[PDB]
């Protein structure tokens, strides 16, 4: 029942920081690993349990922050893999010249972890699409990892190149090149828009000035509910492969949206009275989508609802019945139902120094929909435009990345878009 | 005006014949009509239902101006395409011959091959020389030969590497005259000596010592024939013009990253791909801007594009040549270079 | 990693001297080379610009090149004579005298090896060489001659490393030589071909900024160089400490050059305000971007609003909201959609570092790849042409072995540069 | 929300200086810009008129425009030189010299952008711009020239925002220029077309008030401007704190302009009494309305009782009974039914704010849209005509490129204004 986490570039690492902070909080584990859970922490005889994680950055910077900051004592030094020269927002360099120089070490460290791990369920990769050290390197690693562990589940939690705003101008390229690897090798991928989150921080948490710290904490909190939640023994312990069983209808379509519906400020925690139906209803409102997408313009393929803390199955069922009664949101016509429920007994995790106020229960939604496919069209336009001018193409050609690879990457993305169109239309 | 795209393959040998269990990816079904095989009926998956695949299930149709195959002899393939280019040179404007492919795909072999067969350079001189001696009684022939290699973005004197690259500067005139600095220029006294210099050049070319192609030229080269014929008669219009024929060669390019791609292999590999990009930029700009009204072409991307500033772009004609492999071991490379040729066509 | 800083000519040396003042102060380094800073992050990447000599003496990873002894003397006599290493002081025969051919082709060429030997010595003291930074003028003669001379030589040694330069551009109304076009044209001819990124700074533009915004009664060269040094630091400051979004010379190039050759940038710096007006500052990200995208605060003479933005880098300093920054970037591109090149989806590349410049609560620096810069090239080309048509002053270069062909070739190639920028402007 | 205050010309600047004294005092702001008030409501809407700079320094959302350096100097040398922001001090070439064409058409036109840039900077520091307030004279030349010049420019930028102005009107018996009609006529010609509301204040009327009611031995400009500033505050005071009935520039316009073009208002102020007579005051709503509807307390020279009231705004300050106020409004309209325009059912718009002017127990301000004001326009038009018939002084504007057609067109259009007010009077 154990798993391995992987972190790349800067984003994957920073997100990881939030995740491992949460896990420590959940299990009472100290910054030096001391406990005063074995699926995240390798058992240590001294009590200093150590994270099952691989950290990669071709420019140690963010890892040095970890090495010098808190939880430097938590993580094992062998896990903190760094390079010398960064990929620098170039998928091709991360994929090849630079990334390939450490990929051997990376795989060796993974192997050690996998040899230590008895009941390995799968992996959880944290990456972006912007940087090459995230995008390109992950592409390399996932291919290699897929070969070694064809029977293990590969989760990818990605930071989706936001449609409204971004920070690098060559993102479209790195994003589209990643797509044909993730779609090929991953078992389930998640796409998260920073801008959608910032918007959530503004509206729900009432934050005028939001940053990566709080943003990442929300993302990590979702992952806790997806994974760690199961490992606390609830009423309905839905397996990670059980998620796939019910969420995924085809060989493809590995793109669920992960939302969190108890997002709430400390002030609201006093006035607001939440419950099962209230929170469940909130997660189907085109506001907490965690991505620039409006479900109301597509259909629901599948929807897993994960509950934590003080919930009962009766109310959950009733809320779902109400949703199906509402009939505002559309479901795939050839999918009789699409609702699956996971239930914990353990409460929601609270971050000291956070904002997300303490609640008695929580809901996460993992939903497959045809609406999300529209987001790729926006990326297609961005790509097509820059591609038409071959802008920045020489940075990938300088690596040796075949021009035709870009056209192939697009076609694979377009295929994916087409599949979702067929799902919604056909009956 | 408009350019011509022509294509041909190496062959398959006992190395491919031994491999009984393989499906070919190249199938020329007619003249100018290439079908990319084989779709997808694989036993390594399913695919026993209405296809939801992007292209893995269909066939890719490539249409060119003159597609050839292993059946057609280079004696015809060359002349069919370049006999008019040679004549074009003498129509008041210059011309040029291109090539394309991955390393080991028949460049070096197709320009000449085993020393008993015809090829690009041999037939160029064979045909021209016959025309020279037939027309020697009408016009005076002052023809010269320019030799050139490109390696690490550096211009080398193909025949005399003893001269430093600083002594080679690529310029062009407003008359489209080829202005290259101190270079060992020679004359086409006979094809034997011409080809001997070509061999001397190929010896001097700086090669790979890595892959199975370890002769592997790994450098570009351009051989330019500068024809300055003059009149034997005196009259009011007696002003015979001049023009040239560029023979373009490329290093060859392997998959984005090879299993031992280190150091100088990365460095030159980048320089090769950058040079190929530069050609792609200029070719695509040229063709698209011929469709449009204004032609701004990025001739400064490479020294080759400076070298071809007018050979590729002026009031002239050229043929694109691409070498194709029928093996699935070159599936991506061949397919991508086919698309390249088609984009160059349009 | 480590970066080599080479200074060439009086101009470049004076700018560099101010630069090393700034970053030594930034990293807590006193005039002995000893570290007495208050942070630990000052030593986290001190290796980038300093050798750690026995006794913890931090020694500028820099090479001081000049052909006019006396300027080099003023460096040794200055506060950093105890800082710079003596074998990095490279000088000999008297200077070019605004003669590019003397600087590049002949007299300077004789002393190339004395520089390159030091380059090698510096390289082999490094754990990972990232690239080179050259500081020089574009018309001085020695700085512009030795500049492109050394650039060529260095790239031959390190073809895969980053060639960065900060070049002071001939300004319309600020002169001091009548062959400024000859030297600039001959220089840029070789600059483009052998450079990965170059920054164009006009003394005239700085003269305007240092009064219009800083209200200086007597703007001196030490103040103009100070403005330059601020932006020089910003370019690489991201490499020397933690930040929300990292950045790099390579990263910038990847996001700043869309077309190989178009790697000329305009530099700018945020909070520009006089000491009596600082009390009226809001010190907000909005405020900073108002200044960063203000044409009047650009250190190139050409006003960006006559062209378009191929791509922009906005590197911020200090604690701030990532959303706040992103919002402002969006507002800017929405505000002037006609200025930004539509071929790019997100026209602005951003980066945010956790540490503001000591004494500032929050700052930033601006790097613009605009098409407007073509106009500076045009102006210079016209001046060059006018003289060249009469072969004016040509004998000064003829006597060094320079022919006419070089000059016509250079200009032809300068026209290509302008044409390319115009190609990508509507 | 936020409102921009622009001052134009010496007159406008002196009035504005007094205005900012008043409201800074109202909101507890000292001469450093620091807040030391006793209420919390002083900071509730401080953003309306102040930027909050680092250190809590509150900076007038105002632009200081003049063409005569020296007046601007007196502002900087005054108590608010530490208050106003230095980049809001816009001045250059010497002033028009009572030449409207210099102020609007030529010399002033050259410096428009230097104002508008500041306007934009102010706009982008706002969360929600409501409108603009212009303070100027109607005959000065620069204040009247730059006035309508900037009004046109600003509306082009912000056509949907509120254009408010406080204009000092040429007074029958109080002069200082013989081209007062030329400047006024040329000004109002453009004023009407581009203004949403304008207030007409006569120095003569104030000269009368400041003696008749305030018994001042030596009424100075600082005292006349003081009277003006009181009413200026009242117009927008409702926006800056709580009240039983809110009010607004828009709200007023909606209830004060019945016919698009007729947006000229007479201003007044309640408790007007000398310091020896204040002890005899009742301080009741009745008393206040007796003063507010007293023709002698109107700050326009024209006596309202020669015309009719199209609509009246009565804005009250401090704790009071809503019924008491309503009763008095009824009594007034019943008392002088012949004065009020019968076409309107309730001729008086009221508002009541919870906070009186510091030091007063209860106050109010009066805004009247009367038809009587037409007589001021007539008088000026007649003076203009008499001169214009001889083309007197015309060469001063001819030399600036102004033709006769403008002058005849302006007067024709001035006649329309008067005619319209007469149309709506019996
Ligand atoms: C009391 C106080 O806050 O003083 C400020 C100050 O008044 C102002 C006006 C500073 C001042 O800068 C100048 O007046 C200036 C002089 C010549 C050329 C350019 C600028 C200041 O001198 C500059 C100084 O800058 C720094 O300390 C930065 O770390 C800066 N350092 C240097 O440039 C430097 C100067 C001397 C010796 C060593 C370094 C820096 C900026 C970017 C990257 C690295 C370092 C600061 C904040 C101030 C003073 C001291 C008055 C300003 O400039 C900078 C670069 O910060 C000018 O507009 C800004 C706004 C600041 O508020
Ligand atoms: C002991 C005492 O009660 O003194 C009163 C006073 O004697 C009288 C006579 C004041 C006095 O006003 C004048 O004498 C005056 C001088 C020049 C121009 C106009 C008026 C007073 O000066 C004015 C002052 O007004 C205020 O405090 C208001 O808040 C007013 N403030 C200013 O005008 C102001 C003056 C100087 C510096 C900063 C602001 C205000 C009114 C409307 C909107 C905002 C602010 C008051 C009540 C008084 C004194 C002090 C004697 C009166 O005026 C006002 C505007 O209240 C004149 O008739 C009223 C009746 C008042 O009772
Ligand atoms: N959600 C989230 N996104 C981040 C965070 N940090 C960076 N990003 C995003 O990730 C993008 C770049 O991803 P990375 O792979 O981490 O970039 P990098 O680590 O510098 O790797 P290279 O850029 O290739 O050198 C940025 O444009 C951001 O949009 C973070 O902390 N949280
Ligand atoms: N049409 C052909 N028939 C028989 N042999 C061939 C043919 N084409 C290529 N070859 C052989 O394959 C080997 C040649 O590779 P070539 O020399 O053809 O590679 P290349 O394109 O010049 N490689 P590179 O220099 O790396 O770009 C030669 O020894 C040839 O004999
Ligand atoms: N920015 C800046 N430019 C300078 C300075 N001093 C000189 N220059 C410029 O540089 C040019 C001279 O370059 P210089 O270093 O003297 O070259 P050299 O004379 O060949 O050694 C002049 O034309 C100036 O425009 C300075 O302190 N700062
Ligand atoms: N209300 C008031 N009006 C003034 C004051 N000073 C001047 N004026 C009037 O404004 C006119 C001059 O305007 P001014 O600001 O000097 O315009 P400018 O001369 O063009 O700059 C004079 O005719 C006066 O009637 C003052 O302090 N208060
Ligand atoms: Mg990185
Ligand atoms: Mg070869």
């Amino acid at each position: 029942r154990e798993c391995i986490s992987i972190h790349v570039g800067q984003a994957g690492v920073q997100i990881g920081n939030a995740c491992w902070e949460l896990y420590c909080l959940e299990h009472g584990i100290q910054p030096d690993g001391q406990m005063p859970f074995n699926t995240f922490f390798s058992e240590t005889g001294a009590g200093k349990h150590v994270p099952r994680a691989v950290f990669v950055d071709l420019e140690p910077t963010v890892i040095d922050e970890v090495r010098t900051g808190t939880y430097r004592q938590l993580f094992h030094p062998e896990q903190l893999i760094t390079g010398k020269e960064d990929a620098a927002n170039n998928y091709a360099r991360g994929h090849y010249t630079i990334g390939k120089e450490i990929i051997d070490l990376v795989l060796d460290r993974i192997r050690k972890l996998a040899d230590q791990c008895t009941g390995l369920q799968g992996f959880s990769v944290f990456h972006s699409f912007g940087g090459g050290t995230g995008s390109g390197f992950t592409s390399l690693l996932m291919e290699r990892l897929s070969v070694d562990y064809g029977k293990k589940s590969k989760l990818e939690f990605s930071i989706y190149p936001a449609p409204q705003v971004s920070t690098a101008v060559v993102e479209p390229y790195n994003s589209i090149l990643t797509t044909h690897t993730t779609l090929e090798h991953s078992d389930c991928a998640f796409m998260v828009d920073n801008e959608a989150i910032y918007d959530i921080c503004r509206r729900n948490l009432d934050i005028e000035r939001p940053t990566y710290t709080n943003l990442n904490r929300l993302i990590g909190q979702i992952v806790s509910s997806i994974t760690a939640s199961l490992r606390f023994d609830g009423a309905l312990n839905v397996d990670l492969t059980e998620f796939q069983t019910n969420l995924v209808p085809y060989p493809r379509g590995h793109f669920p949206l992960a939302t969190y519906a108890p997002v709430i400020s400390a002030e609201k925690a006093y006035h607001e009275q939440l419950s099962v139906a209230e929170i469940t209803n909130a997660c189907f409102e085109p506001a907490n989508q965690m991505v620039k997408c409006d479900p109301r313009h597509g259909k629901y393929m599948a929807c897993c609802l994960l509950y934590r803390g003080d919930v009962v199955p009766k109310d959950v069922n009733a809320a779902i019945a109400t949703i199906k009664t509402k009939r505002t949101i559309q479901f795939v016509d050839w999918c009789p139902t699409g609702f699956k429920v996971g239930i914990n007994y353990e409460p929601p995790t609270v971050v000291p120094g956070g904002d997300l106020a303490k609640v008695q229960r929580a809901v996460c939604m993992l939903s497959n929909t045809t609406a999300i496919a529209e987001a790729w069209a926006r990326l297609d336009h961005k790509f097509d435009l820059m591609y038409a001018k071959r802008a920045f193409v020489h940075w990938y050609v300088g690596e040796g990345m075949e021009e035709g690879e870009f056209s192939e990457a697009r076609e694979d993305m377009a295929a994916l878009e087409k599949d979702y169109e067929e799902v919604g239309v056909d009956s | 005006s408009s350019i011509v795209v022509a294509i041909r393959v190496r062959p398959f040998t006992s190395m491919e014949k031994t491999r009984l269990v393989i499906r070919k990816i190249v199938d020329c079904v007619d003249d100018r009509m290439l079908i990319f095989d084989p779709a997808d009926r694989n036993s390594n998956a399913t695919n026993k239902f209405s296809s939801q695949r992007r292209r893995h299930g269909g066939e890719i149709k490539f249409v060119f101006d003159k597609l050839f195959d292993e059946t057609s002899s280079q004696a015809r393939v060359y002349k069919e395409t370049t006999s008019p280019l040679l004549d074009s040179v003498l129509d008041g404007f210059n011309s040029t011959v291109f090539a394309y492919g991955a390393t080991g795909c028949g460049k070096t072999y197709t320009v000449s091959g085993t020393p008993s067969q015809p090829g690009i350079i041999f037939l160029a001189m064979e045909e021209l020389f016959n025309k020279i001696t037939d027309l020697k009684d009408e016009k005076d022939f002052e023809i010269s030969l320019s030799y050139l290699e490109i390696y690490n973005e550096r211009i080398r004197d193909l025949l005399k590497p003893e001269t430093p690259s600083k002594r080679l500067v690529i310029r062009e005139d407003t008359q489209n005259h080829i202005k290259v600095a101190n270079l060992s220029y020679h004359h086409p006294n006979t094809v034997e000596d011409v080809m001997d210099l070509v061999v001397q050049g190929n010896i001097n070319r700086t090669t790979s010592p890595t892959e199975a192609n370890e002769v592997s030229s790994r450098s570009h080269a351009v051989l330019q024939i500068h024809i300055m014929q003059t009149n034997k008669l005196v009259d009011l219009t007696s002003q015979h013009t001049f023009a040239t024929l560029s023979i373009i060669d490329l290093a060859g390019s392997e998959r984005a990253a090879a299993t031992r791609n280190r150091g100088i292999r990365l460095h030159e590999g980048a320089n090769i791909n950058r040079s190929l990009l530069a050609l792609g930029n200029c070719i695509n700009a040229l063709c698209l801007n011929d469709g449009s009204r204004s032609c701004h072409i990025p001739y400064r991307d490479s020294k080759l594009t400076r070298l071809l500033k007018f050979s590729l772009g002026g009031n002239c004609k050229t043929v694109m040549i691409v070498c194709i492999s029928p093996s699935s071991s070159h599936y991506d490379e061949t397919l991508n270079t086919l698309k390249y040729a088609n984009r160059a066509k349009e | 990693r480590e970066i080599v800083h080479i200074q060439a000519g009086q101009c470049g040396n004076q700018i560099g001297a101010k630069f090393w003042e700034v970053i030594s102060d930034e990293h807590g380094i006193d005039p002995t080379g000893s570290y007495h800073g208050d942070s630990d992050l000052q030593l986290e990447r001190i290796n980038v610009y300093y050798n750690e000599a026995a006794g913890n003496k931090y020694v500028p990873r820099a090479i001081l090149v000049d052909l006019e002894p006396g300027t080099m003397d003023s460096v040794r006599s200055g506060p950093f004579g105890q800082i710079f290493r003596p074998d990095n002081f490279v000088f000999g025969q008297s200077g070019a005298g605004n003669n590019w051919a003397k600087g590049h082709y002949t007299e300077g060429a004789e002393l190339v090896d004395s520089v390159l030997d030091v380059v090698r010595k510096e390289s082999e003291s490094c754990d990972c060489l990232q690239g080179f930074q050259l500081t020089h003028s574009l018309g001085g003669g020695t700085g512009s001659g030795m500049g492109t001379l050394l650039i060529s030589k260095i790239r031959e040694e390190y073809p895969d490393r980053i060639m960065n330069t900060f070049s002071v551009v001939p300004s319309p109304k600020v002169s001091d030589t009548v062959v400024e076009p000859y030297n600039a044209t001959l220089s840029v001819h070789q600059l483009v071909e052998n450079t990965d990124e170059t920054y164009c700074i006009d003394n005239e533009a700085l003269y305007d900024i240092c009064f219009r915004t800083l209200k200086l009664t007597t703007p001196t060269y030490g103040d103009l160089n100070h403005l330059v040094s601020a932006t020089m630091s910003g370019v690489t400051t991201c490499l020397r400490f933690p930040g929300q979004l990292n950045a790099d010379l390579r990263k910038l190039a990847v996001n700043m050059v869309p077309f190989p050759r178009l790697h000329f940038f305009m530099p700018g710096f945020a909070p520009l305000t006089s000491r009596g007006s600082q009390q009226y500052r809001a010190l907000t990200v909005p405020e900073l971007t108002q200044q960063m995208f203000d044409a009047k605060n650009m250190m190139a003479a050409c006003d960006p609003r006559h062209g378009r933005y191929l791509t922009v880098a906005a590197v911020f300093r200090g604690r701030m909201s990532m959303k706040e920054v992103d919002e402002q970037m969006l507002n800017v591109q929405n505000k002037n959609s006609s200025y930004f090149v539509e071929w790019i989806p997100n026209n602005v590349k951003t980066a945010v570092c956790d540490i503001p410049p000591r004494g500032l609560k929050m700052s930033a620096t601006f790097i613009g790849n605009s098409t407007a810069i073509q106009e500076l090239f045009k102006r210079i080309s016209e001046q060059f042409t006018a003289m060249f048509r009469r072969k004016a002053f040509l004998h000064w270069y003829t006597g060094e072995g320079m022919d006419e062909m070089e000059f016509t070739e250079a200009e032809s190639n300068m026209n290509d540069l302008v044409s390319e920028y115009q190609q990508y402007q509507d």
